[PDB]
C-alpha cells in the first residue's frame, strides 16, 4: 500500500516510506573495500562496508562515491547500496511497496535506463517512477510558482516552474557542488600546514566544512576583517586529538559557489546562473520568478547564503522588482519531503510505470513516460 | 581462527537487521539485543536463550535498554553482543546496530584467545554492520558516553531516547 | 591427533603439545662448539655460545634444524611424522626465512601438516609465554583445523604456498 | 582482541606493529635491536663499578637471573636517582650460587632505563616509549584513537615491576591530553 | 650588479651567481651536533657542522634535515646554513648582490614569510624574490609550454604551464620524494641482513640508491627476472670494507614513485598525478601538455624512469595523442639553471621586492607580489 521514496543523492541516500515528515534512513553513499591484508582471523571481516559502518571503519577502508556529479559511475556498488538500504536499513522487500527514485535534470538517458533495469530486474518492483529532485523540492514548499536552486553534493541545477508548467528550455546545470567545495577546502587548507590527501581524511574536511564554513555578505570587507586580527579565526577538535586554526578559509571555500574561478571552472556562479535562466524565461513570468527563489540541498545550509543570494539577485535584477529568497529550515531534505508528499497524492497514483507496462516497452518507457 | 558460526545466529542476524511489515501483536517479540556464546565443545557460535532482550519490553519492564544491558554481560567470561541503538544526532535521528566485543581481563586466556582469533569468522558473516565497539574494561563499557563517542562522536546529543 | 606448537624465539624455544596451559620444554636457543651442545647442556657446559636467530631472521640453518631435531627427539621424545607442528614468526619477516622453515619442516621431518602464524596475533589470542599460550589455545580450535598446509597441498605448490596461505 | 598496537620485546629484538580490526599496517612496523640481552650486557658493564667482574658467558647467566628477579623500572628516573643517592633504603642483597652476597643500589633501575634511554649502551634509537608513539603517528589519523587506548605488551622484558606505569605516563606525556592511554599488562605476557 | 640564486632544496643547496651555467656551491643541507663528550682538548671542535664538513665527520655527528617535504622545520639551523653558504662557501656579503630564493607550490605562507623576514632582517639584502622551483625548471628548458614533473628530496609537485599562463587550479602536490625512497630502501634492506637505523648510516643507503637504483620498464617481468637467477644482483663497496648483494631492491624501492602503497601512502603515483592534473586542465591545452612533460630534480635521474613515464602516460592518454618525455641531461640542477637564466632577464629586474618597498608592507608583501 505505502510507497517507498529513495532520494539516491551524490552524498547522502534519504530513504523512507510515504506519508511521513522525516526520512528514517540517512547515511553517506560510499562503499569501502578493505585496504590492508587483515592478519586477524575471523570476527566477521566483510568484502565491503556501506554507510555508517563504513564511516565508523573508514580508517582501514578506501572510501569512494559511486555517484559523480549526478551520473552513477559504478553500478555494482550502486545496486549494493540499494540492496543495503532496502534490507539492512529498512528491513523491507521491494516486491511489495512501489519505489520512487529521483534524479537531476539534464541527465544522461543511460543512467535512467540502468536505474529502471536494475529496479525491475533485480528487485522486481510492482511499479516505480523517476522524478526530478528540484521539482520535488518545490513540492515540499507547498507552492507551484518559483525557480528552484537545487545544489547537492555533485550537481547544482536550476529549473524555473510556473503555475504548473515548468520551462525545460531554461534548465541550467552547474557541475559545482559540495564535493567541489570540499576539494577546494582541502587544496587551500594545505597552506596552513594540514595535508589531507587520502579519501578517508577528506571526510574530516567535509565535516569541517559542514560545521565551520559560512558565506559572507560580501567578499572584500570580510577579507579585510580576515586580514586584520584573529577575531575571525576559530579552532576545531580533530578526531586524532589535535586542534587546527582556520582563518579566511571559513568563507573562502564557500565563495566558490559564486566565483567558480577558484577551482578553475568557467561557469557563472550560482547567483548569475539563476538570473541568466530567468532572463531566458518568459517576460511575464519574471515578476513571479524573481520573488520566488526556492533553495534546497545540503549545500544551501551555510549561514548567510540566503542574504548573499538576495543581495546578488537584487544587484542583478531591476530595482523596481522585489527579490525573495525562501530559505526553509528543512531544505537539507526538501527533495525527500517533496517525494513523500507527492507519493501520497491520489492523482499521481495512476502514472507509475508498472512491470506489465514495462515488459513490451523495455527500458525505454521511462523517457516517454516521465 | 577456528570456530565458525551456526545457522541460528545467521538467521537471528538476518531477522534483526532486515525488518518487514509485521502485526502489532508479533512485533513485540522481536530481538533487541542478543549475545553469543560457545558450546561445550567450543566449535560453534551459539546464542544463549537465557540472557537476551526483547524489543517489546524495552520502555516497559526495562526502563533503560543500555543500563540493563551492562549488568547482563558476565564479568568472568568473554562475550559477543549485538545492540540496536536509537540515538539522536544534532543533524538527524538515526537507528543503527552496534557490535560490542566484550572481553574482560578477569576471563581465562582459553576464552579470550578463542574469541579474539575467531572474531573475523563472525564479523565477516554479519554483512552491512558498521559500528564496531571493542570493550575490555568494565568501567569503559558501563559508561553511557562511550556509545555516543563511538557511534557519532561529539555529534550524538541524545542516546536511547534521553539526552546525554 | 594432538598438534605441536613450537615458538622458535630468538632467546628461548617454547615447545609443547596443544591443549595444555604451560609449555613443557623451555631452554635457551644456542649451540656450542668445543673451544655440539644444545640448550641446558650448553648452559651447564668451555663452549662458544652463539644464537642462530638474530632479530627474528634465522642466520644459520644447520644449527637451527639441529635445535629443531633436539627439541623434537631429545626433549619431547616424539616424532614429527605423527602430530602437526605449529611455527611462529615476527611480522615484516623476510620471505626466505619462512620458505626455508617450510622446506625444512616438510623435507627433513616430513610433517603431515603445519602452519606459520604470527607471534603477536597468538599473544593476543592468549588474552581471550603468551605467544605459546595463544598458539596452544589456537591449535585446539575446530575452525582452524582446516587451514593447515598439508604435504599433499605442498607438493605441487612448492615452498611458496606459505605466503598465499598464511 | 583484534585492535591495538603490540609492544613485543623479547631477548634479542623489540618490535612494534599496529593492528586494526583485522588489517594490520605493515608500513608502520618499527624494529628496535634493544632487548633483554642488551640489558644484561649493560648490567654486566655497570656492575663492575661495585667490584663484581662478570666476563665469561657462564657467569653472565647469573647476571641474567639477577636482572630477572631484582630489577624494576622507575616511575621517573630523576627522583629515584635522588632516593638512590640518599640512603641505602633502596639497596638489596642477593644470594650468589658461590655463597657470596652482593649489594646493588641504583643498578636496580638504571639498567632497565636503557629501554627508554638507549644512549646508555650507545644506541641512537628512540626508547620503547617513543618508537610506539612515532609508529602511531605514522599510522592513519582515524585509527590513532583506538591505538592509543590499546598498547598490548608481551615478552619477558615487559615483566619488570612498574614498566606498565612508566609506559602509560610516557605515552600520555607524548599523546594529546584529550586522548586516554591504556596499557594492557597481562599476567601471562611472558 | 650580479644576482644570487639560492635553490634551498630539501636535500641539496645549489647556490651560485647569475649568468653562469653551473652552480659553484653544492652540498647536503644538514647540520650535525657533536654526539659524544669529546675527551680530546682543543683542535677546533665546533658546536655545529654544515655541508661537506658534516659529511666527512658524519661518524660522530647526528645529521638531520632542517627542511621536511618543502617546509622548513627548524629556523636557527636554516639561517645557519644560509650564513654558511653565503660566507664560508661563496665568500660574499648579502648586502651587495640581490638573492633569489625558490620554493615548492602549495607551500604554507608562514614559510615564505619567515624566509622574507630572515633575508631582510638578518642579512639586509637590497632586494630579493621568491619564485617557484617548477617554473624555473621549465625556464631552463627554453620553452614556455608543458607540464613540469619536479620531484626533489622532500616534495614532488606538478604544475601545467601554457604559453605563458600557468594553471594554478591544477597544481598537484605529492609528499613522496627521494627521502621517502631512502626510507623505503632502508626498510627493505633489513630483509637481506643489513640494518641501517641511525641517521649517519642512512647517507650510505642514500648513495646506494643514487648509484645503484633504476626504474624498470614494467614491474612484473623484472620481478620474474629477479626471481630467477642472480643475473640481476650487483655488489657494492661499503666504506667500512664489507660488500653487500642487493637483488630486487634495485628496482623495488624506485617503484614507490609509481605505487605509493609500499610506504603506505594513498596518493596516486607520479605517472597518474600528471594525467589527473592534465585531465583537470583545459581541453584545448591537453594536446600541447601531453607532448611536453618536462622532468627535473635529482629523483628523476634513475636509469629508465623516462621510458616508464612515457609508457605509463601513453597507456593512460588516448592513443591518437603522442606522448613526449623531455629528459634533459642536466635535470638534476634544472631549477638552478632556470633561476640563473631568469635572473639575467631584463624584464624581471623590475619586480624584485626591495627593502624600501618592504618597510611599510611588512612580511606580507611576498604573497601579493610573487
Ligand atoms: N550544515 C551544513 N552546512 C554546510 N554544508 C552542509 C551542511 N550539511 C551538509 N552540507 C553539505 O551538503 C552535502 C549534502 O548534499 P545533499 O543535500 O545530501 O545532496 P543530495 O540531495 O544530492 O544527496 C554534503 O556533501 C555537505 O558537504
Ligand atoms: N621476571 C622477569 N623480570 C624481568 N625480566 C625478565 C623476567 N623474566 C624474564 N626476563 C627477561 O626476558 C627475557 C626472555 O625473553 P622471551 O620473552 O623469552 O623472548 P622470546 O619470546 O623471543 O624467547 C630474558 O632474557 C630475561 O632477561
Ligand atoms: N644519480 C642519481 N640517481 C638517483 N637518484 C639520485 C641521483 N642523484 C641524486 N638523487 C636523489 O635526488 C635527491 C636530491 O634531490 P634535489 O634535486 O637536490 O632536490 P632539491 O632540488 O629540492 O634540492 C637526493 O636525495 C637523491 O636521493
Ligand atoms: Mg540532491
Ligand atoms: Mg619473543
Ligand atoms: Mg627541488
Amino acid at each position: 500500500t505505502t510507497a517507498l521514496v529513495c532520494d539516491n543523492g551524490s552524498g547522502l541516500v534519504k530513504a523512507g516510506f510515504a506519508g511521513d515528515d522525516a526520512p528514517r534512513a540517512v547515511f553517506p553513499s560510499i562503499v569501502g573495500r578493505p585496504r590492508h591484508q587483515g592478519v586477524m582471523v575471523g570476527m566477521g571481516q566483510k568484502d565491503s562496508y556501506v554507510g555508517d559502518e563504513a564511516q565508523s571503519k573508514r580508517g582501514i577502508l578506501t572510501l569512494k562515491y559511486p555517484i559523480e556529479h549526478g551520473i552513477i559511475t559504478n553500478w555494482d556498488d550502486m545496486e549494493k547500496i540499494w540492496h543495503h538500504t532496502f534490507y539492512n536499513e529498512l528491513r523491507v522487500a521491494p516486491e511489495e511497496h512501489p519505489t520512487l527514485l529521483t534524479e537531476a535534470p539534464l541527465n544522461p538517458k543511460a543512467n535512467r535506463e540502468k536505474m529502471t533495469q536494475i529496479m525491475f530486474e533485480t528487485f522486481n518492483v510492482p511499479a516505480m517512477y523517476v522524478a526530478i529532485q528540484a521539482v520535488l523540492s518545490l513540492y515540499a514548499s507547498g507552492r507551484t510558482t518559483g525557480i528552484v536552486l537545487d545544489s547537492g553534493d555533485g550537481v547544482t541545477h536550476n529549473v524555473p516552474i510556473y503555475e504548473g508548467y515548468a520551462l525545460p528550455h531554461a534548465i541550467m546545470r552547474l557541475d559545482l557542488a559540495g564535493r567541489d567545495l570540499t576539494d577546494y577546502l582541502m587544496k587551500i587548507l594545505t597552506e596552513r600546514g594540514y595535508s589531507f590527501v587520502t579519501t578517508a581524511e577528506r571526510e574530516i574536511v567535509r565535516d569541517i566544512k559542514e560545521k565551520l564554513c559560512y558565506v559572507a555578505l560580501d567578499f572584500e570587507n570580510e577579507m579585510a576583517t580576515a586580514a586584520s586580527s584573529s577575531s575571525l579565526e576559530k579552532s576545531y577538535e580533530l578526531p586524532d586529538g589535535q586542534v587546527i586554526t582556520i582563518g579566511n578559509e571559513r568563507f573562502r571555500c564557500p565563495e566558490t559557489l559564486f566565483q567558480p574561478s577558484f577551482i578553475g571552472m568557467e561557469s557563472a556562479g550560482i547567483h548569475e546562473t539563476t538570473y541568466n535562466s530567468i532572463m531566458k524565461c518568459d517576460i511575464d513570468i519574471r515578476k513571479d520568478l524573481y520573488a520566488n527563489n526556492v533553495m534546497s540541498g545540503g549545500t544551501t545550509m551555510y549561514p548567510g547564503i540566503a542574504d548573499r543570494m538576495q543581495k546578488e539577485i537584487t544587484a542583478l535584477a531591476p530595482s523596481t522588482m522585489k527579490i525573495k529568497i525562501i530559505a526553509p529550515p528543512e531544505r537539507k531534505y526538501s527533495v525527500w519531503i517533496g517525494g513523500s508528499i507527492l507519493a501520497s497524492l491520489s492523482t499521481f497514483q495512476q502514472m507509475w510505470i508498472t512491470k506489465q507496462e514495462y515488459d513490451e516497452a523495455g527500458p525505454s518507457i521511462v523517457h516517454r513516460k516521465c | 581462527s577456528g570456530v565458525a558460526v551456526s545457522d541460528g545466529v545467521i538467521k537471528v542476524f538476518n531477522d534483526m537487521k532486515v525488518r518487514k511489515s509485521s502485526t502489532p501483536e508479533e512485533v513485540k517479540k522481536r530481538k533487541k539485543a542478543v549475545l553469543f556464546c560457545l558450546s561445550e565443545d567450543k566449535k560453534n557460535i551459539i546464542l544463549e536463550e537465557g540472557k537476551e532482550i526483547l524489543v517489546g519490553d524495552v520502555g516497559q519492564t526495562v526502563d533503560d535498554p543500555y543500563a540493563t544491558f551492562v549488568k547482563m554481560l558476565p564479568d568472568k567470561d568473554c562475550r559477543y553482543a549485538l545492540y540496536d541503538a536509537t540515538y539522536e544526532t544534532k543533524e538527524s535521528k538515526k537507528e543503527d546496530l552496534v557490535f560490542i566485543f566484550w572481553a574482560p581481563e578477569s576471563a581465562p586466556l582459553k576464552s579470550k584467545m578463542i574469541y579474539a582469533s575467531s572474531k573475523d569468522a563472525i564479523k565477516k558473516k554479519l554483512t552491512g554492520i558498521k559500528h564496531e565497539l571493542q570493550a575490555n574494561c568494565y568501567e569503559e563499557v558501563k559508561d553511557r558516553c562511550t556509545l555516543a563517542e563511538k557511534l557519532g562522536g561529539s555529534a550524538v546529543i541524545s542516546l536511547e531516547g534521553k539526552p546525554l
